[PDB]
């Protein structure tokens, strides 16, 4: 199997939930630093 | 949206027709669409 | 523009006009949530740096309530996101490294 083609409808991932609800920021500044961070870098280097 | 459960942590895209209803957090991982196709098999040497 | 520090006069402005990407964009979104709009280019900074707990560039006239939208070149990270409040990503950039084929 391979893979052919480029990519379309470039749109990325995320975290649904119910539009009212307390954990949103911190949810979001959470994710935010672990992109930062360096973090998910290593989880992809070893699942990925 | 029924009220079972609390967040979707999942590979789940993010479009207009859902986030109309459900309040979306920062993508941590970007992709788009990619067309999946077979390969055939190389040749060889035949009669040296 | 700022003139000399020597002897200022009134503010001038001399009217160019800005092209671009994100300019089409802004065309696009202002014709669909029809809101009127007027650019005006930045002098102090380039993009933001915090100094002394104040800060500068589109971020800086965005916090002294001065502007309303900053438009442009602005990634997202941790610091920035606490002032102020980014909407979904329309690109994917990051950090990279530029070297000559040997």
């Amino acid at each position: 199997l391979v893979t052919t083609g480029e990519l379309f409808f470039r749109s990325g991932f995320g975290i649904g939930m119910r539009k009212d609800s307390p954990w949103k920021q911190q949810v979001s500044l959470s994710i935010l630093k672990s992109h930062e961070n360096g973090f998910m870098e290593d989880l992809d280097k070893t699942w990925v | 949206l029924s009220g079972q459960a609390d967040m979707i942590v999942a590979p789940l895209t993010i479009n207009n027709e859902r986030a109309q209803y459900i309040e979306f957090s920062k993508p941590f991982k970007y992709q788009g669409l990619t067309i999946l196709v077979k390969k055939e098999i190389p040749r060889s040497t035949l009669d040296s | 523009i700022i003139s000399e520090n020597k002897t200022d006069e009134e503010p001038g402005y001399i009217k160019k006009c800005c092209k671009g990407f994100c300019i089409d964009i802004l065309k696009k979104i202002s014709k669909s949530v029809k809101f009127t709009y007027d650019l005006y280019l930045v002098t102090n900074g380039k993009h933001g740096k915090k100094i002394n707990g104040t800060w500068n560039g589109m971020i800086g006239e965005v916090v002294m309530k001065r502007a309303y939208m900053a438009v442009g070149s602005l990634t997202i990270n941790e610091e920035r996101s606490e002032v102020v409040d980014f909407s979904v990503p329309f690109i994917e950039t990051g950090i990279s490294v530029m070297v000559s084929r040997s």
